RNA sequence: AGUUACGGCCAUAUCUACUGUAAAACACCGGAACUCGUCAGCUCUCCGAAGUUAAGCCAGUAAGAGCCUUGUGAGUACUGAGAUGGGAGACCGCUCGGAAAAGCAAGGUGCUGUAAUU
RNA sequence: ACCAAUCGAACUGUGUGGUAGCUGGUUCACAGCGAAAUGUCUCUCAGGACAGCAGUUAUUAUUAUAUAGGACAUAGAUGUAGGACACUGUUAUAGUUAACUAUGAGAAAUCUUUAAUUCUAUGGAAUUAUAUAAAUUAAAUUUAUAUAAUGAAUCUAUUGUAUAACUAGUGGGCACAUGAUUGUAAGAAUGAUGUGCAAAAAGGGAUGAACCUUAUGAAACAUUAAAUAUUCUAAAUAGUAGAUAUUAUACCAUAAAUAUGAUGAAUACAUGUAUUAUUGUAUAAAAUGGAAGAAGAUUACUACUUUUAUGAGAUGUUUCUAA
RNA sequence: AAAAACAUAGCUUUUUGUAUUUACAAGAAGUGAAUUCUGCCCAGUGCAUUUGUUAAAGUUGUGUAAGCGAAUGUAAACGGCGGGAGUACUAUGACUCUCUUAAGGUAGCCAAAUGCCUCGUCAUUUAAUUGGUGACGCGCAUGAAUGGAGCAACGA
RNA sequence: GACCCUGUUGAGCUUGACUUUAGUAUGUUUUAAUAAAUAUUCGAAUAUUUAUUUAUUAGAAUAUAUGGGGAGUUUGGCUGGGGCGGUACAGCUGUUAAAAAGUAACACAGCUGUCCUAAGGUAGAUGAAUGAUGGAUGGUAACCAUCAGUUUAUUAUAAGGGAAUAAAUCUGCUUUACUUUAUGCAUAUGACUGUAUUUAGUAGGGAAACCUUGGCCUAGCGAUCCCAAUUACAUUCAUUAUGUAUUGGGUGAUUGAAAAGUUACCACAGGGAUAACUGGCUUGUAGCAGGCAAGCGAUCAUAGCGACUCUGCUUUUUGAUUCUUCGAUGUCGUCUCUUCUGAUCAUCGUA
């Protein structure tokens, strides 16, 4: 626990139970382009291209693609401000960030509603995410629903 | 010394948020240091024949 | 540590690999016409001593310097290895399980 | 509707016992004149088609072990915010919110992509 | 020991206003703004420099088509309390034919497991048509760059936001609440999160730097908070019941193991024997004459409810002064 | 602070035969009247005596210094002077064995101004003594001119 | 404040502290002429020695050695006061450490200044450790076959992490333990270092895809000035010196002065930021009491005592801490004298 490159890693760089071994082919078949969104997860079975332990699990953006490295931009919290960092990692340490898929589907579907309303004279009725407000009203039936009486009950010791 | 106090971390968080916390803006992409040199030379040649 | 006497490396002047020859390095003997000795010889004509000498030292062994030599260029290169206590060059190689 | 060549996810796809399969295929199977390999044509390599469905591959049975999943366990253990609440102390009780595991029952025992042949 | 009241290096004048990271002092009014006792380096620990916190002046608006010590919706990272004896370390005894089956005890440097919380990212740009390359492919085939057009899409708050230049003080801190390490223990020593005193007024805790109500110019009138209503002392000895011991403090200014009584209390059994809840006494020893704040109180002590009143730069209404 | 300190005669060592002065003289040191004694060690540090390493200047070029080192003397020069095992009713060890070293405290003396344990053990002095005196010795850490032993005369 | 501590403040004194010097010893060169003798080197050059008078004031310039008789100056830091002991003064792993990042103690258990021409690079082949059953001499344990064998074995080393068509054991071949343009991470406002990645060359292994910038990963890490070496060029001429670039020589107090003691004869500026005395919080130690009852007492636990264990009070011993006093609060014991407490030695009353 002195100040080194790999300090205090006992449960962060341990491979989980019944999952040892070299990774598979579905990692290597993926591609990355400039402007995507990528999270970082260390696979502790290769020793060429590991980043520092601080960046384990933070999402960034991809700006360059090299023959052996990918470039990711991030944000670190140095004493006062929020700065800008760049790192080069290998392909076996990344993962495609989901979470824009429900957003990018909403872009493609709203773009279709705008197109069909050009042929008509109506105003646009876009798709936006729902809101939750006060509790709405409902209707209960007392034909098949019977109330159950609830009351207190005397205390009984466990033995 | 008098074996004084070594050092604490109290009100480090209070001194930070006095003037807020500024977020340094990443500029336009393909301008940060470290772009592939082979990729940049072809980008330069493609712009000259354009204009 | 056993070191060889023949190593085939890239030569910058010929721009090709060529067989080199390896020799050790030792510090040569200094001279008195270099400018560091002409200052020190004239400063020391005063009562006392003017420049410090190091008195406490703690190292034990020095590094290794080598000398590769191309036959075509007749030009020398210099390379460096790690620290070691016993250095022999050109010895007999290891014998596998005899 | 099953096989056979490449696979993806990597136990619902593993382990120990018994039982079965028409056609085609997959195997076992016969030998060292040449290429290649050993102490040993055992393995590997190179030519073959008398014999056989005994094993391998595939599919089944078990109040089977193992893995996967639902319910109970249980509003129980624990915990975010609070008071001039209680006790010699160790600690415990209350208000507004969040919420478990191990067991113990019931059920399951691979899914699939491109191509070829019956 | 002595060398003119001077001697472990006499006396007089000059270099001399010798150097001091060390004690002491530093002279008029009002107005605007307002801190640190922390990180790194140092023959550094009674001192310095860089970073942080502060002040003064200046230019500019879709950097409100934007920001936030916030929330919600979605996608995720983790191995702490609880849990377990299945891996690593440990432990008591009985059985069946070394192996299996039971009932017990466990872990700062053990894990088949695993919450509350803390934190990171998205919630507007995307598509079409045309062109350029000396990259890239078996290939108009991809990867990139242009120009044209097509737009305001989660709740709340903020009229500004952003950028430069110059310069001071400080680097011995302490306390409360929550949770820890060493130590038999301490108003002991050393870390973590929040708020204070330092540098903060008035009212209440009899008195007290940090406890409880609470934001700030000069005054007058009404309403409350914290706390109190026999008398000192402004304000009802305004009710049900129990306590016999010179009883009665949130922080707060101490009491235990143990032995026995009492209720028109409860449950089981034969008016009484067993437990449970509430409560009284013994255990209880010090140095000048004493502390519920005091006199004194048994209806001024203790337990549980509803009304009335007193009471703070608090909060309302009116007058006046400050860019 | 008047003494137990200093001095003193007495004893001993050393240098100088080219002294304005001349070896019964002139310089340098230690103990401290008289009586009786003055044991062992030259490995260490010093001191004295005698035949491998080492500067400059000069010469066409070459050669030659003292000192240090080595050998021999010296302790009234500075100084030093051990430990373990068996062996003659119990007990002890004249005698024997053994590690090393420069040599292993002899003549004497003592809980003394020198002994931590310690207010040591025995006798005597007193009604009663951690005091005084006389004996004992494996002496923390006594000891021979860094002087040992000893009291006749003398002492604010 | 004379005692104690701090100050990159002093003075007297000693010496095997650092750096030097008066005095003194020994070489060389300067020294009157003349004649002769002898020796050493090759007619010549050196050296030694004797004699005469024509000199004879008696010194000068350099080098080596000796030299507390003298002269200057120094003699780290952290620290439950200082000293003695250790280094918590540089690097690395797990726990303290409280499920993002960050975090203390003279706190816990440890390691480091090394080793390797193969223990580096690459291609290929391969059930390791162990257990069961058997086989002439053969036994607990020699060698050979068969079956089982989820990582128990190995991987230079401290600990943690990783690896079963294997990063482990064998067989073959080699020197990528390279040269040049640009950028990132520990990490910062910031040097030195370690390590990932790029443009263009030259090579090794392989049928080829591919791999390779020293050790499977986290440690064995060193500025300015000066010295030595390697590669390019620069001036009227040769040889040399000076410049730019890269390595080696080193500071362990590790972002780096050249350094031994004592003061009871002592001095100055300061410190209650820091000890020796009183006071204050605490009670390990000290003192004084309690609860339960195995046993003793001729039988009988409690007339009188009481083992193994458990709960308290007091400030009367001695410790632990450093809140108040260092521009001053007069220490131990004794003499004289007053007052106070109960845990009562007698005297008084009960059982
Ligand atoms: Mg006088
Ligand atoms: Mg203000
Ligand atoms: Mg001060
Ligand atoms: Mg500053
Ligand atoms: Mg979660
Ligand atoms: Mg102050
Ligand atoms: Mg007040
Ligand atoms: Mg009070
Ligand atoms: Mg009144
Ligand atoms: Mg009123
Ligand atoms: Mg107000
Ligand atoms: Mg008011
Ligand atoms: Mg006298
Ligand atoms: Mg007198
Ligand atoms: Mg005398
Ligand atoms: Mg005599
Ligand atoms: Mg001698
Ligand atoms: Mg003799
Ligand atoms: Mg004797
Ligand atoms: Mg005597
Ligand atoms: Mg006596
Ligand atoms: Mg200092
Ligand atoms: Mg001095
Ligand atoms: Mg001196
Ligand atoms: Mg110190
Ligand atoms: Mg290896
Ligand atoms: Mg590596
Ligand atoms: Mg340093
Ligand atoms: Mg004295
Ligand atoms: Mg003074
Ligand atoms: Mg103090
Ligand atoms: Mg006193
Ligand atoms: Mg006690
Ligand atoms: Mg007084
Ligand atoms: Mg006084
Ligand atoms: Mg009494
Ligand atoms: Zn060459």
């Amino acid at each position: 626990s002195a100040g080194g490159y790999r300090r205090k890693t006992r449960q962060l760089l341990k491979q989980p139970f019944r999952k040892h071994g070299t990774p598979g082919l579905s990692v290597y078949l993926a591609t990355y382009r400039i402007g995507d969104y990528v999270t970082i997860s260390i696979n502790p079975s290769i020793h060429k291209g590991m980043p520092f332990k601080y960046y384990h699990g933070r999402t960034g953006r991809v700006f360059t693609v090299n023959p052996k490295s990918v470039g990711v931009v991030l944000h670190k919290k140095v004493n006062g401000r929020l700065s800008v960092k760049t790192i080069f990692v290998r392909v076996e340490h990344l993962k495609k960030y989901k979470g824009r898929d429900a957003f990018l589907e909403r872009v493609n579907k709203n773009n279709e509603i705008l197109k069909e309303a050009r042929e008509k004279g109506i105003k646009l009725e876009y798709i936006r995410q729902k809101e939750e407000g006060p509790r709405e009203e409902f209707i209960l039936n007392l034909d098949e629903n019977k109330p159950v009486k609830v009351g207190y009950e005397p205390f009984i010791k466990v033995y | 010394m008098a074996k004084k106090k070594n050092g604490t971390l109290a009100n480090k968080n209070y001194k930070d948020h006095r003037n807020g916390i500024k977020r340094q803006k990443i500029g336009k992409l393909l301008e940060l240091p470290g772009v592939n040199q082979k990729f940049l030379r072809n980008m330069k040649y493609a712009r000259e024949g354009l204009k | 540590v056993n070191l060889p006497k023949v190593r085939r490396t890239h030569c910058a002047h010929c721009n090709a690999h060529t067989v080199h020859k390896v020799s050790l390095y030792k510090k040569s003997k200094d001279s008195e016409i270099v400018s560091g000795a002409r200052r020190y010889r004239l400063k020391q004509k005063t009562i006392g001593q003017t420049k410090p000498i190091l008195k406490r030292k703690a190292k034990l062994t020095k590094k290794i310097m080598l000398k590769l030599e191309c036959p075509k260029c007749k030009k020398i290169q210099q390379k460096v290895c790690k620290r070691a206590k016993h250095v022999v060059m050109g010895g007999e190689k290891k014998r596998k399980n005899e």
